[PDB]
């Protein structure tokens, strides 16, 4: 009682159903490095300009 | 200060506007209105300095400079106007805007409130005399002065560039005013050691220093006469500047660091004006004699007592004064004879008297005689190096009888004796001549009656 497949049925992608948890971790990762702190406030003048030397502005 | 750095810039379109014959007039005219209104920067106080900007200041040190300096233009415009009489139009107008231009920095030079602002102007000062010299002078020599006095001043300046900015590093400003209330003391250390040279000796060189002089009867000699003047009467003056600004940083190294050079221009006082006993050039005579002046100045400076400074600024502004007419007065001969040997043209006083009274009193001026100012700064200098150490008087003595030596062996050989028989091009003195002797020794013989303009922040 055995049915050959048709051409395109065996690549098909399958669903499974099964009862072993899911891998939390598969890569074993270690904690990542906490990232440099974003940039945040209003963007105010340069207090007296350049401050180059003796540039006012 | 901005009140005059516009009107000096608004001369270049008086200069360039001007009509083919006005270009003289013109700006004769107006940058004596400048020197009428550089009298405004005498409004000083005995407790603050005059402190216009965040960028320009003027304490009563850089005040008398300010005013020598706005005078000197116009006088330079009279005398570098016969010479350059033949010139081309455009030449002559770019003559006139190199000494525009060199008065615009130096304006700005002394009134510097931040210290890499006094370095970029104070070697700025270059680049118009330089062109100057090498342009406008007159025989083959003026390439090669050029040359070393291009390359004994970055040779200095450079690392006082790096001194600079090293103080801006770990000072947080090179503000003066600042500095006079961030001043840390300098330790004994060899990095404070050659601090104190990449300070001290650009200024040392533009002094200039016995040993390091070298430029300087090149210089001098090889420019024009309005060349020779702002030469004598304020770039010289831009060393001693600087180092009374920046001897207040070098404590209390400077009083060891001091002894090398105080022994230099003590020693190089009695020797260059012993080489003034020898001279057969007028014009390397009186550069001898600037170097002999500015020896004095230097040990003034160095020893930083008050009266010092005192005698010092008076010494700075009577030199500029008698070297600018002693200059004017050699190229008063020079314009006849067309040499600057001195034993060629003898016995002018019988032929211009006028001349020679001009001669008489630029000479006793350069042998400081009292009352004047010349006087004042010599004995004030002379008082303070004996406080320093009672035996500098044997120096200071020998000093003032060599220079009242050369002083009237000047004045004798030119003017005294049976005239040259040879020579008959000798013209009457031009009222252009006699007018800028005067505007030269007038405001000198003012001085004494007041002097307490010329003595510094200090008085
Ligand atoms: C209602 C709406 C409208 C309202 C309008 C209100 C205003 C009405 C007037 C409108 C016009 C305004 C014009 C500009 C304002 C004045 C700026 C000024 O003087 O700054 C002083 C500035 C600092 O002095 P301050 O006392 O602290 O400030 C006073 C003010 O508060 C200065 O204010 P500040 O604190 O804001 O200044 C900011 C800052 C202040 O500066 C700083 O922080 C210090 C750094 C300055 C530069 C240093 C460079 C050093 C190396 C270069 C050396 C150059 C040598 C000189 C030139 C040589 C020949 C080209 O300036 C800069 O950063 C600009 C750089 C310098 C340019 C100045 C403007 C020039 C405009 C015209 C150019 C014509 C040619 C002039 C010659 C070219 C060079 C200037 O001084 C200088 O820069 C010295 C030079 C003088 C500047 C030019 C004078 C302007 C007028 C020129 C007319 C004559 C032309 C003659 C013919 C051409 C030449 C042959
Ligand atoms: C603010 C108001 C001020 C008012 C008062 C002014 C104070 C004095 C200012 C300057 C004075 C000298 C300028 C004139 C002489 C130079 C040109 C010349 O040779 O003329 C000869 C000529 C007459 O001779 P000439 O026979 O026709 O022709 C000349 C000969 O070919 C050949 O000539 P020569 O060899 O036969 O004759 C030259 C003769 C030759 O004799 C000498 O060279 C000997 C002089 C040195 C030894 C004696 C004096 C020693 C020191 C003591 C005096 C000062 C202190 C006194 C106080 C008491 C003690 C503390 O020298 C004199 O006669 C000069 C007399 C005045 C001497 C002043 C000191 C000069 C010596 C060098 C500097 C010394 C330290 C500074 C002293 C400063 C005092 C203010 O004179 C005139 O035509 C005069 C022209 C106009 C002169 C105006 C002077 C002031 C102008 C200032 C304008 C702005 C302010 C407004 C006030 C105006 C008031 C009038
Ligand atoms: C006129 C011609 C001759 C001009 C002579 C000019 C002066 C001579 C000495 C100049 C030395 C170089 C500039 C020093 C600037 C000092 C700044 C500073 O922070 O110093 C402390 C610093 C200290 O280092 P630091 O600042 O990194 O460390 C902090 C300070 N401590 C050490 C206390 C922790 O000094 C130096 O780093 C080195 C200073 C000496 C450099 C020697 C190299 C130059 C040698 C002389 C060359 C002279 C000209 C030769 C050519 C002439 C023409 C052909
Ligand atoms: C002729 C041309 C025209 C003139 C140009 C300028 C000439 C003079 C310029 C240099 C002046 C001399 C050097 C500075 C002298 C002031 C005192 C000093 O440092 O003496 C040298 C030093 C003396 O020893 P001491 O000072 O006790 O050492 C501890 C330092 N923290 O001595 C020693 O320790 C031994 C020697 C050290 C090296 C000296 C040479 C390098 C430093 C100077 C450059």
């Amino acid at each position: 009682g055995w049915v050959r497949p048709d051409l395109g049925e065996l690549s098909k992608v399958t669903k499974v159903k099964t009862d072993r948890p899911l891998p939390e971790n598969p890569y074993h990762s270690r904690a990542r490095p906490e990232p440099n702190p974003e940039v945040e406030g209003d963007l105010k003048p340069a207090r007296h300009g350049s401050r180059l030397f003796f540039w006012t502005m | 200060m901005l009140k005059y750095i516009i009107p000096t810039m608004m001369l270049m379109p008086l200069t360039w506007l001007s009509k083919n014959s006005m270009i003289w007039i013109n700006t004769t005219l107006h940058s004596l209105l400048i020197s009428l209104t550089s009298l405004l920067l005498l409004n000083q106080f005995g407790d603050n300095s005059l402190n216009f900007s965040l960028t320009f200041f003027s304490d009563s040190l850089s005040t008398p400079l300010l005013i020598l300096t706005m005078w000197l233009l116009p006088l330079m415009l009279m005398a570098s106007q016969h010479h350059l009489s033949k010139e081309n139009l455009a030449r002559k107008k770019l003559f006139i805007s190199m000494l525009i231009l060199l008065q615009l920095f130096l304006i700005m030079t002394f009134t510097a409130t931040e210290l890499i602002f006094f370095y970029i102007m104070f070697e700025a000062t270059l680049v118009p005399t330089l062109i100057i010299i090498t342009r406008w002078g007159n025989q083959t020599e003026r390439l090669n002065a050029g040359l070393y006095f291009l390359f004994y001043t970055l040779a200095g300046s450079l690392p006082l560039l790096v001194a600079l900015i090293y103080i801006q590093n770990t000072m947080g400003s090179l503000n003066f005013l600042i500095l006079q209330y961030w001043v840390q003391p300098m330790p004994n250390s060899w990095s404070n050691t050659f601090m104190w040279l990449a300070c001290m000796m650009a200024f040392m060189v533009k002094m200039p220093l016995y040993g390091l002089h070298l430029w300087l009867p090149k210089a001098h000699v090889e420019a024009p006469i309005a060349g020779s003047m702002v030469l004598a009467a304020i770039l010289l003056k831009l060393g001693g500047y600087g180092m009374m600004r920046i001897t207040l940083l070098l404590n209390p190294i400077t009083d060891f660091m001091a002894y090398p050079f105080i022994m230099l221009s003590l020693w190089g006082m009695i020797m260059t004006s012993s080489i003034c006993l020898r001279q057969t050039d007028l014009k390397s005579l009186i550069a001898y004699s600037s170097v002999s002046h500015m020896a004095l100045v230097i040990v003034a400076i160095l020893i930083q007592t008050p009266w010092s400074y005192m005698g010092a600024t008076a010494l700075m502004i009577a030199h500029g004064l008698t070297s600018s007419m002693l200059f004017c007065l050699a190229n008063s001969n020079y314009e006849r004879v067309h040499s600057r040997t001195m034993i060629l043209a003898r016995g002018l006083q019988t032929l211009l008297p006028l001349m020679a009274a001009w001669w008489l009193l630029a000479s006793l001026t350069n042998l400081a005689l009292p009352p004047s100012i010349n006087l004042i700064g010599e004995l004030f200098v002379v008082m303070s190096t004996f406080s320093w150490s009672n035996i500098t008087i044997i120096l200071m003595g020998l000093n003032m009888v060599i220079t009242a030596l050369y002083s009237l062996y000047m004045l004798i050989t030119t003017q005294r004796g049976k005239h040259t028989h040879h020579i008959n091009n000798i013209l009457p003195s031009f009222t252009r001549e006699n007018a800028l002797m005067s505007l030269h020794m007038l405001p000198l013989l003012l001085l004494s009656l007041n002097p307490k303009i010329i003595l510094g922040p200090l008085y």
